[PDB]
RNA sequence: UGCGCAGAUACCGGGAGGAACGCCGAUGGCGAAGGCAGCCACCUGGUCCACCCGUGACGCUGAGGCGCGAAAGCGUGGGGAGCAAACCGGAUUAGAUACCCGGGUAGUCCACGCCCUAAACGAUGCGCGCUAGGUCUCUGGGUCUCCUGGGGGCCGAAGCUAACGCGU
């Protein structure tokens, strides 16, 4: 496997029912694709620099996973399917290159 | 018949013409003028004088609707792009702000032979 | 790709003695590993010519090493060939 | 004029999620500032470009803005 | 000429579709050449440095052969926004079979198969060894004013050249 970072931006209008739904949906997808989750950062409401889906804000999730490489692309497909999921971006993890150190 | 009293004035400045639209704050237009609206016909439309008179025609046409506060949007380069703004300032309309929103592509569409 | 695990598995299979990493045998082994990786990669991806160059050169080097082992001690050559199933 | 790296701390050039620092490297418009203005190295600018673009796809940094002047 | 009172241009909002990636951007990088610029992931080739570890001359070139090969063009099926041979107009002109302006088909894009040319240029075949330096730069390593490799530039020793110039 390799260690990746899953960024997910979804619609910032969900009540608790729907948000819990989309989130445990992301859980289920990750289970089906074999992603061991090492850490998570839920930023949530953030003002976007431009309108996305006519919506000026976005609800942000950041996952750090370790999973089989050949399953990354399929995983992203499975994620973008949901309507409420607006941005999916998976990045291979990287060493934090410092500057002005 | 509207009484907007505040809105947007768009200066479209090309080399062949300068034309001014004046809209309400939601973008919907009210009145407008251009280089051909005032008497000029040919090349004389792209001159900065015609830009002045077009700007002023449209500003006076905005007065009757009650315009006082105006935000200026500017698209394009060309003579009398500045002259239209300077006419817009002394037009009696108080100019709230001035923005350049000229659309530039990110190298998407092939230009005509003239522009390469 | 080819992880160091698989690599060392191969080197250790073909080492002429422990700690041997540069044998002609170890060489043609490793070469042929990447050769097969590349050829399977090129069954699909037929339109990828810049790697196909990589493969041509690899077969070149493999044949030069084998043509050497043939000359010096042909017995080990036959053992290597028979082990990898070549020619 | 001072340069951006000069007036800045120890920051991760690869972190696409840090908007507070990345916004320091864009112009009035959404453009990426040349190395003459950013004070970064060839490698450093090469990395900043990518992380800024990643951040732009996330809706964090803009693609372009409007100039308020002239 | 064209388009516009069947309401265009200019402005706001929604939608469709095709093509190309602004800033970064470089006098930069990569590649054997052709050539390669949004971003992510997968597969994948080359290459460079440090250690001095392994093999022990296994090397260099290379007629044939084989693979690659910008653009244009050819075949079948898609696709088709912008541009645009041919072509239709408008001008200019002595004439205009053109430069300029309004249109527009192939094509430009995709798949698969052809074609095999080029100012395909460094107009400079490949490999190795030897011959002052200085300076700018990309990228490794180091005891990191610097030293030491590998690329990309500019001056210039010896030398070469008809000359221009070339010159680790
Ligand atoms: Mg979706
Ligand atoms: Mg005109
Ligand atoms: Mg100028
Ligand atoms: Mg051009
Ligand atoms: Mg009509
Ligand atoms: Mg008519
Ligand atoms: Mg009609
Ligand atoms: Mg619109
Ligand atoms: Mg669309
Ligand atoms: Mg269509
Ligand atoms: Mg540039
Ligand atoms: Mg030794
Ligand atoms: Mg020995
Ligand atoms: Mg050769
Ligand atoms: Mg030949
Ligand atoms: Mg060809
Ligand atoms: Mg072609
Ligand atoms: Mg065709
Ligand atoms: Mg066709
Ligand atoms: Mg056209
Ligand atoms: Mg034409
Ligand atoms: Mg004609
Ligand atoms: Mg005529
Ligand atoms: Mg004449
Ligand atoms: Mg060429
Ligand atoms: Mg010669
Ligand atoms: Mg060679
Ligand atoms: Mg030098
Ligand atoms: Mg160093
Ligand atoms: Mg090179
Ligand atoms: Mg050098
Ligand atoms: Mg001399
Ligand atoms: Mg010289
Ligand atoms: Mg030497």
């Amino acid at each position: 496997m390799r260690r990746y970072e899953v960024n997910i931006v979804l619609n910032p209008n969900l009540d608790q029912s729907q948000l819990a739904l989309e989130k445990e949906i992301i859980q289920r997808a990750l289970e089906n694709y074999g992603a061991r989750v090492e850490k998570v950062e839920e930023l949530g409401l953030r003002r976007l620099a431009y309108p996305i889906a006519k919506d000026p804000q976005g609800y942000f999730l950041w996952y750090q996973v370790e999973m089989p490489e050949d399953r990354v692309n399929d995983l992203a497909r499975e994620l973008r399917i949901r309507d409420n999921v607006r941005r999916v971006m998976v990045v291979k993890s990287q060493e934090p290159f410092l500057a002005n150190a | 018949k509207r009484q907007v009293a505040s809105g947007r004035a768009y200066i479209h400045a090309s080399y062949n013409n300068t034309i001014v639209t004046i809209t309400d704050p939601d973008g919907n237009p009210i009145t407008w003028s251009s280089g051909g609206v005032i008497g000029y016909k040919g090349s004389r439309k792209g001159t900065p004088y015609a830009a002045q008179l077009a700007a002023l025609d449209a500003a006076k046409k905005a007065m009757a609707y009650g315009m006082q506060s105006v935000d200026v949007i500017v698209r394009g380069t060309g003579a009398g792009r500045e002259q239209a703004i300077r006419a817009l300032q002394a037009s009696g309309l108080q100019v709230k702000s001035i923005v350049d929103d000229t659309p530039v592509p990110h190298n998407g569409c092939r230009p005509k032979k003239k522009f390469r | 790709p080819i992880t160091k695990e698989e690599k060392q598995k191969v080197i250790q299979e073909f080492a002429r003695f422990p700690g041997d990493t540069g044998s002609t045998e170890v060489q043609v082994a490793l070469l042929t590993l990447r050769i097969n990786r590349l050829s399977e990669h090129l069954k699909v991806h037929k339109k990828d010519h810049h790697s196909h160059r990589g493969l041509l050169m690899m077969v070149g080097q493999r044949r030069r090493l084998l043509r050497y082992l043939q000359r010096e001690d042909p017995e080990r050559y036959r053992a290597l060939i028979e082990k990898l199933g070549i020619r | 004029k001072a340069k951006v790296k000069a007036t800045l701390g120890e920051f991760d050039l690869r972190d696409y999620r840090n908007v507070e620092v990345l916004k320091r490297f864009l112009s009035e418009t959404g453009k990426i500032l040349p190395r003459r203005r950013t004070g970064l190295s060839a490698k450093e600018q090469r990395i900043l470009a990518k992380t800024i673009k990643r951040a732009r796809i996330l809706g964090l940094l803009p693609f372009t803005e409007k100039l308020v002047r002239k």
